[PDB]
């Protein structure tokens, strides 16, 4: 009866909450360092392009 | 060596120790400077000698 509202509605950032497993998706914070090693072969040689 | 024509352009391709391009290149008994910064490989190992 006093519960206050779910996080559904209280999680910052617009993370949609979710169950089964309990999670957090789509949350929008900060930045992510990436790295992709890329196989040469998607590239071609300068004078090809 | 390569083809040429009454005009155009030829995208060469070379490999340099010094960082660098500072080099005269020769086309065709022609001689140009050329220069550029050229930055350190990502990768410090190569199979190639």
């Amino acid at each position: 009866n006093n519960s206050g509202r779910p996080l559904q509605e209280t999680a910052p950032f617009g993370c949609k909450i979710e169950v089964e497993p309990l999670r957090a998706s789509n949350c929008a914070y900060g930045h992510i360092p990436i790295s992709i090693d890329i196989p040469d072969a998607a590239f071609v040689r300068s004078s090809e392009s | 060596t390569t083809h040429v024509t009454a005009t155009g352009s030829i995208t060469l391709h070379f490999s340099t120790s010094s960082p660098q391009a500072n080099f005269i290149v020769s086309l065709c008994g022609k001689k140009t400077t050329c220069n550029a910064e050229c930055k350190p490989p990502a990768d410090h190992i190569i199979g190639e000698p």
